[PDB]
């Protein structure tokens, strides 16, 4: 036979490996592919799709619907602090959204995430609010007048539904870690830049829902068996 | 002849100009001393030692070792010659079975890439040894050498030989920062049997397809703190490569 | 023997110097949109700090050991370089660099000025250690080399110049872009390098990017009452760029 | 499948092999080279640098930087011998020099070496110096018209700084032997060619600088992991 | 992979194999040829250089070089024979001679043998001798006619110094075997074909020198660790 001679990296089995096979099974054919709507070819699109943080993670939300949303109080004349959140992919709560579970299947990280807001309160009711990011090496800002140093939206509440918004990617190097131990991506930040008003009797109240996507720059490297979920024992069938 | 060598620039260049030569052809080839030569050839790593433990050999006989060229003086000082470098890496594994009892049977055993944030395996029966995407790959008595070609990783351009600074919140100072591969990992893959043994992998890589960045002078001095640049040893003294001589006027 | 120097609003000169050597030749330059990372239009003060800043009299005699400082911590207080450098996470500069040591015809000694890259320093004490922030970080007021009692030493780096404060032998440290003063040869020394990083732009605060070193390879005399001269190191940025502006870092 | 047939040298693995490799990470792409300064292809650059002999090296000066730097005195009307070194690249001290490492990492040298030297003495101070070397098969010099016999330069100390001058490759062998045992490549002599002169009241002394580096004539074989340097036990983390 | 099946043969090493190999010291490169005189290409150059018998191997000449010389006797008025040889290449003694032993490191051997003579006596001497050849099947001659009946010829001792002449192939088979056991290939034999004649108060006495090559005829197969050197034991250093 030829002369040949064997390598290292021979003999194994790595479950990334790639090659040709032998069949098991020759002379078989497959089912014809039908025009099955919803294609698919990539994760990106899927990151594409925005989804709600369940940004109110806590214990008196967490076992239901709430803890996707926000209340706000029109009583309250002041210009502070709704809500913030970290911004690093496969943190709390942002993990847990479909980019966050794709990211948290993943390592490496890049390009700038969408945002995006509903005003859920009575038509009849009016508001301006400060959605904010914060560039890192800093603490989380604790003055609106913080917030509207960093990189920012006033939303002007028009009769259209949304606001949304792009924290832009200010990553030192061209990926960032998807998960941080000892490290940080920096932060959303949600203020009142007018008080919210209601007309007159109205509900006492609003909501407000928030969603994220991957942006047009969105890209991942790195595909990790996600961190998001654990299997303890065998699954039972 | 003469220079000003405190212009930072090499010296009077040219050796004709002091000796009355005969033409020769001077015709020796620089190719050993390409980088695709030096750092081009493989060397040993780290040292995958083990035992297998009978009393909980569902826990135990695993290992992980966290990924750095910085604990071998040899390949370390390759390294440790530049501020940065890039490369692909053959990566070489020499598993070794040493048998504490009268025979050892057939043996398999399992390694794993561990980038950083895959789950660790914490047991020897951790559902971590599924793999669908981690690199992970099997050796077995009497099977040749396991090998494979990993691309350069980083995040950016190059590997930090070095670093300047910190983790933006200030603490491990230099390479400890940039420098997070992750891990190396490794676990008997056959089910509980009566053969006490030793199991120690020795691991090499050669760096080819390598480029380098601004070199820095070589380490005088016995290595101390894999990520860190300490030489300053306990109990000890700095016994440089240098060797002293009774007087300069003797050879 | 003679040069004159101009950038963004400032001038120098030495009528007693050969003229820098340019890092590996590479003249500074801004980033490329083939090679960025970040996304924004970034930030050039340009002549307002692409000009010439100066740091605290250092003096030397026979018996001193050692300089250096880390950059671009060390001019961390130069007005708008300074803060446009604390207000945001990233940014690049390279640097013009001339250090300023003239004496008489009648003195001897030597330095030698290496520009240096991320320059690991070794811990002073052995074992479980690392470098604290404060001192990495010195800033303008850098690190001179002392013979006694730095506190927190644990923290502390080396001592240790003939060994480069790294474990790595002295004489060598040729390899760098580098000069002497040599008070026969020159008055003063000079070093231009452009940007550079594995990074095509960085966290300034969190990482000096590059490093200066000054070592009295040959011991300061003369026979004059002038038993000393200071020295003083000017320095200007260069192409300097800052991106992901926020509030001022802490 | 084709007849083949296996040669020895299959099965083993050697650390200096060459060949092809399978991936152990299909499909991914590494990061872009941004156009760092600094530059690299070979060592011959490194050789190329001029770096500082510890020529200096005793006791008394090895733990400082005056192990680089020689003393002379001004004092003396002699013809005497200031210091001389051996000249085979790895020997000491030169192999601590950054060449002589690179030397240490191999086997094989060819090629002249590049050698410099600095007046480091005071500006207003003259003299002219012998630097000269010595052809092997021979002892050291011990008068300065025994170095005038060997191929040597007379130092006019101008305004210029430097002396710089050549040990002439005379290898009988196209190579030398990098580390010596039982051999010698010659010597580095230097010799007061007139006394040191400083005009009255200049420091009654004065210091030398001396450097090597390869030649544009300078190359080497036979990559071998180096004398310099050791490692005793484990390498802590 | 391409589906190969293995043959018999493999796996096994061959100290007379051919094949590539892989390098232990990829990237070397070896030193230059330099024009070294006395090139080589084959071992037939060799044979084609005169060497002497030691025709005269006996205890009286053995330690000395009077093994290689037979000394003749002008006193005797007889046609009888001075001395004979068998011709078998690898036989006593032709086997030291290097031809012989080449043929010594080698099983078969074919075509004709040159042989060569000096009359080594006091050039005032004359004689004229018969050298002469013996095809096998047959005794060693016991006359001169015998030998004259055989291939021969008769030395001329004219002003030149030297008779050379040729035992012709007769081997039956196209080679013959370069170590007879039970077999013979023929004789040299040489005799008085006049007196010798030495003019008066000469040294009464002469000397004969004999020499033999491979002819553009000669050639040889089935190179074999030669019959003619024994290593016992370890060869100390």
């Amino acid at each position: 036979g030829l002369p040949v001679f064997i390598t290292p990296g021979s003999g194994q089995f790595l479950t990334t490996d790639d090659f040709q096979s032998p069949c098991a099974l020759p002379w078989y054919h497959p089912t014809k592919e039908i025009s099955i709507p919803g294609e698919v070819k990539n994760l990106v699109e899927i990151c594409q799709v925005d989804s709600l943080v369940p940004i109110n993670n806590t214990d008196t939300y967490i076992n239901s619907e709430n803890m996707y949303s926000v209340v706000l109080q029109s009583s309250i004349n002041a210009p502070d602090k709704i809500f913030s959140i970290r911004t690093d992919v496969a943190s709390q709560p942002l993990a847990t959204t479909l980019i966050g579970e794709i990211s948290s299947y993943f390592t490496h990280w890049t390009g700038s995430l969408r945002f995006s807001f509903m005003f859920c309160g009575t038509a009849n009711t009016t508001v301006k609010l400060l959605l904010a990011y914060t560039p890192p090496g800093i603490a989380e800002p604790t003055t609106r007048k913080d917030a509207m140093l960093g990189t920012h939206v006033i939303w002007d509440v028009g009769l259209q539904s949304t606001i949304s918004m792009v924290v832009p990617w200010i990553s030192a190097s061209h990926y960032r870690n998807t998960s941080p131990g000892r490290s940080t991506s920096g932060y959303i930040t949600c203020w009142y830049q007018t008080r919210l008003v209601i007309p007159p009797q109205t509900p006492p109240t609003a909501r407000l829902l928030c969603f994220v996507s991957g942006c047009k720059d969105f890209c991942l490297r790195m595909a990790r068996d996600t961190n998001l979920h654990l299997q303890s024992g065998a699954i039972a069938q | 002849a003469l220079d000003a060598a405190e212009t930072g620039h090499t010296s009077s260049v040219q050796p004709e100009d002091v000796i009355e030569t005969r033409y020769v052809q001077t015709s020796q080839t620089r190719d050993e001393m390409s980088l695709e030569s030096f750092l081009g050839r493989s060397g040993c790593i780290h040292e995958s030692k083990l035992e297998v433990t009978l009393a909980n050999y569902n826990k135990e006989n695993f290992t992980v070792w966290a990924i750095n060229l910085q604990e071998m003086a040899q390949i370390r000082r390759k390294f440790e010659l530049f501020t940065y470098t890039r490369f692909d890496s053959e990566i070489t594994l020499v598993p070794c079975i040493s048998a504490l009892s009268q025979d050892i049977g057939h043996i398999t055993m399992q390694y794993m890439y561990v980038p950083p944030g895959a789950p660790v395996p914490n047991s020897r029966d951790d559902y971590a040894w599924q793999s669908g995407t981690n690199a992970s790959v099997f050796w077995q008595h009497g099977q040749a050498y396991p090998r494979f070609s990993l691309p350069f990783l980083s995040v950016a351009s190059a590997y930090y030989m070095f670093y300047d600074g910190y983790d933006e919140q200030d603490q491990n100072y230099g390479t400890a920062n940039t420098n997070n591969m992750g891990s190396l990992c490794s676990r008997i893959v056959t089910e509980k049997h009566i053969h006490k043994v030793h199991i120690m992998t020795r691991i090499y890589h050669k760096a080819k397809h390598v480029k380098a960045w601004c070199p820095r002078p070589p380490r005088a001095l016995e290595y101390t703190r894999a990520h860190r640049t300490n030489f300053k040893i306990e109990d000890r003294s700095i016994q440089t490569a240098i060797v002293t001589r009774p007087i300069i006027t003797t050879a | 023997r003679i040069i004159q120097i101009t950038r963004g609003d400032s001038t120098i000169t030495s009528q007693d110097v050969a003229n820098a050597i340019v890092a590996y030749g590479v003249w500074p330059h801004y980033l490329s949109s083939k090679d960025a990372s970040a996304i924004d239009k970034p930030s050039q003060p340009d002549t307002s700090s692409n000009r010439f800043y100066t740091l605290r009299s250092v003096t030397w005699s026979s018996s001193s050991k050692g300089w250096w400082w880390k950059l671009p911590d060390a001019l961390k207080d130069m007005g708008i370089f300074g803060e446009n450098m604390f207000y945001h996470y990233l940014g690049r500069s390279g640097y013009t660099i001339h250090v300023q040591c003239n004496a008489s015809k009648f003195h001897q000694g030597t330095l030698i000025v290496a520009l240096i890259p991320e320059h690991q320093i070794a811990s002073a004490l052995h074992g479980n250690v690392n470098v604290g922030y404060n001192y990495t970080h010195p800033g303008e007021t850098g690190r001179e080399v002392k013979a006694e009692t730095r506190l927190n030493p644990d923290l502390q780096p080396t001592e240790e110049y003939w060994l480069n404060f790294d474990g790595t032998l002295l004489g060598n440290i040729t390899i760098f872009p580098h000069q002497f003063i040599n008070l026969r040869s020159n008055n003063s020394a000079t070093i231009i390098a452009p940007y550079v990083n594995a990074v095509p732009m960085d966290s300034m605060r969190s990482h000096n990017n590059w490093s200066l070193v000054i070592i009295p390879i040959c011991p300061l005399e003369t026979s004059s009452a002038i038993n000393t001269i200071p020295i003083t190191i000017s320095i200007s940025p260069m192409c300097a760029e800052f991106s992901g502006a926020r509030a001022k870092r802490q």
